[PDB]
């Protein structure tokens, strides 16, 4: 079970809700794609079901893109790289 | 959607509670599972027990997925994934048992919608999705009333009654019918002509116009139980539908093959009754083509008594077949058709008002059916008295659920400023600007969680409406097309009228209470809402009226036919000894004219110089001022009890053109007047019938432009002419002056407000044209044309 | 044409660096090559990465196959060949959509194209052309606008 997903969540105010509680030692990537904001999760050394259970919490605040990570390594648009949801909890909450 | 089963709403509220319960923001799908499962016998709940996923084992899975620990709850509604395996078992109940939708859609749906948290859950309780789907499936059976079958019965009616078709007993024995309101009288003629032998089939004849299958379920009723005669009694049903022939078929020769067979079959004779919608059609007689003839088998059939059947005919049908003989006159036999009467109607109505709750605006008022129907009879004023009514109730029935969207607790502000917020926020996000998106975020969420809490609030607009239909609201819509937007009309009409015919202010004070009676209601509903004959120089406000009376009643300044009779002269002009003969009369009536004015069904008929026109063009107009209808092209009824006829004249012309004047003396007025008024009127019956002004409601005299008629008319004209130029960038005003200068052409006796037109183009039009282009005057700024010497002069204002 | 992408026109213009760079009149296909490939992680820049074939890599085999030593760069625009290279990549972005052409439109134009000095190089690196025009190609997934896949709702609706 893959431990790092590319996941699409809607209105900006979804990216915060989840970064305000998740983080959970998973960098994660914020992307700004077909407008709505795609955050490309990667849980660090977390087990199938504990990615599965980190990721449920995730998907209380979004949904997960079936969409590959590469469409967004060529031809995304990046909000905040690797620390989006850290970032996001100070500067878009608050 | 169209309301659901509480088994639905009890699962998906034990999730709301596992949110908080659980600490979940946003109750997720893991809470859709745990409310399943809490819901203990619920065909979801149920299923889950099999599947051997307690409330616990689920919860054990839960917790360990999200659980923790947002007990603060924020924005406690659902997730969009619980929210989609709601939508989704919604249908998946209109698929299974539940058009009120509960528990077995919901975990049937679930699996459908099986993804995240509560997916998870189930695959790892051992549990296949599909195997929890199953378990949902399999606790269904019949629901369907006076259907769950097991019993056997009858043999020889096998072969016949498969084919084709529809059969009202069946629906009725599952119950589904709805009577509905008789429509009473054709239904005990039918069984005296269906318990016979020799004939045995009655034929029902007009009025197509009440939605005749709604007779047939009188029929069906009647035919079983119970006073019925013994050949009446063995009988089985059947309903013969065109329809069914003709689908995945081409040729004419496969429909006639399959036809000679199914009235073979048929031979279940004295046992059997069949009805046949729209008979002619395959009887095909006379005329130029009756359509396909399947008449040479189906006589016979209907003969016999074994295809003995119920015809469904029109007016004009009977004779063909009556026309044959002697097995479609000697199957043929009329019987007398009545409708829900005009109170009926209304009930009916009624009825499936209430019944709008998936519709939640009307449910009620009673008084606005009631106007539904009473106001459509008069305001257009061609169809059935039920039909018409239900468009202004269901109308309506949204209209004044469409005041919500505005004021009237209007926090439609609410959310305007919601959106706004997102905008800001968005455009900030996308350049970040990221605590600059941040507040801007914040003040659209603010804004969101209280739209949804005013959204529900906004259950206050059904509490508004699914009572009132409002009788006011139903009353506009009739007017829309045709109280609230008919009696500002029906009040101010003289008013209306008289703010686009100045001509003769007389003429329009008299117009608008005869169109104002009608449309009020009073006059026979067999009668338009106006005819009149307009005496005066023509013009005069005459034409104009007729266009301002299309102007004040539909909110269009013109829906307005207009035929000059005088063409269709045939008084004074035919045919000579030798020279061939025209055909006017047969081009009004037989097509032309009556064509034109069903168009617009409701209409202004402006027939010009009627006098001019024989006796015999009165007739035709008489039928309109009798019948309310015009009977013409294709045997046709069109109901000219919409319409308001106005027919001009001038044929006493000299006294019309001596009329009143009040510029050569107010005594010069009613002397004209007087005068004009009775030779004229004469001239007028002379060139008419008496006949014909006795069903003619009104004869208005029009007065050339008195002293006083006319700088209105010009000011409104000039005004007209100013108005469209300032819509592109040009000012120009006619000063009083000038519009009084412009007035003056039509001041002639023999003119009315027709060569005004000519004044505001050689005044204003040509007059600043040839100063435009000279540049003694220009674009947007202000062109004054002003009389400054008895002749006009243009002068330049900022 | 449509108006084009920066990554097309920037992938093209180390084409003209790599012109002087090495000596070519007009600027060959074996200097697009380079061009792609130190545009670096465009999509046709990208592509080559994987392959196993950097700047260098190629480089070796370009300037050992013209490289030197038309410094004069004699008009220095393209030749034909790699004009076609991008009459091809417009067609390849028509492909893969996008009306504003870019990067991997222009190595799957290459491969379209190859003929080339650029497409011998390859072949020489062990980087079969198809090999190549697949490595740009699976490194998009779906642009799109307003769709992305997965989760739906609704049942009923289905025959109308």
């Amino acid at each position: 079970q893959k431990l790092q997903f590319v996941l699409r969540f809607g209105d900006f105010e979804d990216v915060i809700s989840l970064s305000k509680l998740n983080v959970n030692g998973s960098k994660t990537t914020l992307y700004s794609f077909e407008n709505r904001y795609y955050l490309y999760v990667d849980f660090c050394n977390m087990t199938d079901e504990e990615v599965e259970n980190q990721l449920s919490i995730l998907l209380e605040y979004a949904t997960e893109s079936s969409i590959s990570i590469h469409r967004l390594e060529e031809y995304g648009k990046l909000i905040i790289s690797e620390h989006a949801l850290e970032t996001i909890k100070k500067h878009f909450a608050s | 959607f169209g309301r659901f089963t509480e088994r639905a709403q009890k699962v998906l509220a034990l999730a709301q509670e596992e949110a908080l319960r659980l600490g979940h923001n946003n109750i997720g799908t893991e809470h859709i599972l745990l409310g399943l499962v809490r819901e203990g016998e619920g065909i979801a709940a149920k299923a889950l027990q099999a599947l051997g996923l307690g409330s616990e084992k689920i919860q054990k899975e839960v917790e360990s997925l999200i659980g923790r620990g947002q007990e603060m709850s924020q924005t406690i509604h659902y997730t969009p994934r619980a929210k989609k395996v709601i939508e989704l078992s919604m249908d998946e109940a209109r698929k299974l048992g539940h058009s009120y939708v509960g528990t077995e859609h919901i975990l049937l749906g679930l699996i459908r919608e099986g993804e995240g948290v509560a997916a998870r859950v189930l695959n790892n309780l051992g549990v296949s999705l599909n195997k929890a789907r199953q378990q949902v499936l399999q606790l269904l059976g019949s629901n369907e009333t006076g259907s769950s079958a097991a019993g056997t019965n009858s043999n020889a009616n096998t072969p016949t009654l498969d084919s084709l078709a529809r059969d009202l007993t069946a629906i009725a024995k599952e119950d589904s019918l709805d009577p509905v309101i008789g429509r009473s009288k054709e239904i005990q003629r039918v069984i005296e002509v269906l318990s016979r032998r020799t004939k045995n089939n009655p034929v029902l004849i007009g009025e197509p116009g009440v939605g005749k299958t709604a007779i047939a379920e009188g029929l069906a009723q009647q035919i079983i139980n119970n006073e019925v005669p013994e050949i009446l009694r063995d009988k089985r049903v059947m309903t013969l539908d065109m329809g069914t022939v003709v689908a995945g078929t081409k040729y004419r020769g496969e429909f006639e093959d399959r036809l000679k067979k199914v009235m073979d079959e048929i031979r279940q004779a004295g046992n059997i009754i069949l009805f046949i919608d729209e008979l002619h059609t395959l009887i095909g007689a006379g005329g130029a083509e009756g359509a396909i003839d399947a008449s040479n088998i189906l006589k016979p059939s209907l003969a016999r008594g074994e295809l003995q059947c119920i015809g469904a005919t029109t007016l004009d049908e009977y004779r063909k077949y009556i026309e044959k003989d002697a097995a479609l006159e000697r199957r043929f036999q009329p019987i007398q058709v009545d409708q829900p009467s005009v109170d009926e109607s209304i009930q009916i109505l009624q009825g499936l008002r209430d019944r709008y709750e998936a519709h939640h605006r009307v449910s009620i008022t009673d008084d606005a059916i009631e106007a539904a129907v009473k106001l459509s009879d008069r305001y257009i004023s061609d169809r059935f008295l039920p039909d018409k009514a239900i468009d202004l109730i269901d109308e309506a029935g949204s209209k004044v659920r469409l005041r919500s969207f505005t004021t009237p607790p209007n926090l439609k502000e609410l959310e305007q400023k919601l959106d706004e917020v997102r905008k800001e926020k968005d455009a900030a996000v996308q350049s970040q600007e990221f605590e600059k998106a941040a507040s801007l975020r914040d003040t659209e969420q603010r804004l969101r969680e209280q739209v949804e809490d005013t959204k529900k609030s906004w259950k206050e607009k059904q509490g508004q409406e699914n009572s009132e239909v409002t009788v006011d609201d139903i009353a506009m819509v009739v007017s829309s097309w045709t109280a609230q937007t008919e009696t500002d009309k029906l009040l101010n009409m003289e008013n209306i009228l008289h703010s686009r015919v100045i001509g003769q202010d007389e003429a329009v004070v008299a117009v608008a209470k005869a169109v104002r009676r009608a449309r009020a209601g009073l006059k026979d509903p067999k009668r338009p809402i106006g005819s009149f004959i307009f005496l005066g120089p023509t013009g005069v406000g005459k034409t104009e009226l007729a266009r301002a009376l299309a102007e004040s009643i539909f909110g269009d300044e013109e829906s307005m036919i207009r035929i000059d009779m005088s063409e269709y002269m045939e008084k004074h002009s035919t045919s000579r000894l030798v020279g061939s003969p025209p055909g006017y009369v047969g081009y009004d009536e037989g097509g032309q004219l009556t064509e034109k004015v069903r168009r617009k069904p409701y209409s202004v008929v402006l027939l010009d110089a009627i006098e001019k026109a024989h006796p015999d063009v009165f007739n035709i107009l008489l039928q309109v001022l009798e019948d309310g209808r015009l009977t013409d092209s294709k045997g046709r009824t069109v109901d000219f009890r919409n319409t308001i006829l106005i027919m001009t004249s001038n044929v006493g012309a000299s006294e019309l053109k001596r009329n009143k004047y009040v510029g050569f003396n107010v005594q010069d007025e009613t002397q004209n007047h007087k005068d004009m008024k009775d030779k004229v009127m004469g001239e007028l019956k002379r060139a008419f019938r008496p006949e014909f002004i006795n069903r003619i409601d009104e004869i208005i005299v029009f007065h050339s432009l008195e002293k006083k008629h006319l700088t209105e008319i010009v000011s409104l004209m000039s005004d007209q002419l100013t108005k469209r130029l300032k819509e592109q960038d040009l000012s120009i005003e006619l000063t009083d002056a000038a519009k009084a200068k412009v007035a003056e052409e039509g001041v002639d006796l023999e003119y009315g407000a027709r060569p005004l037109r000519r004044a505001i183009q050689k005044h204003v039009e040509d007059r600043l044209s040839e100063e435009l282009l000279r540049g003694n005057i220009h674009k947007g700024q202000h062109i004054v044309l002003d009389v400054e010497d008895g002749e006009f002069v243009v002068k330049t204002t900022a």
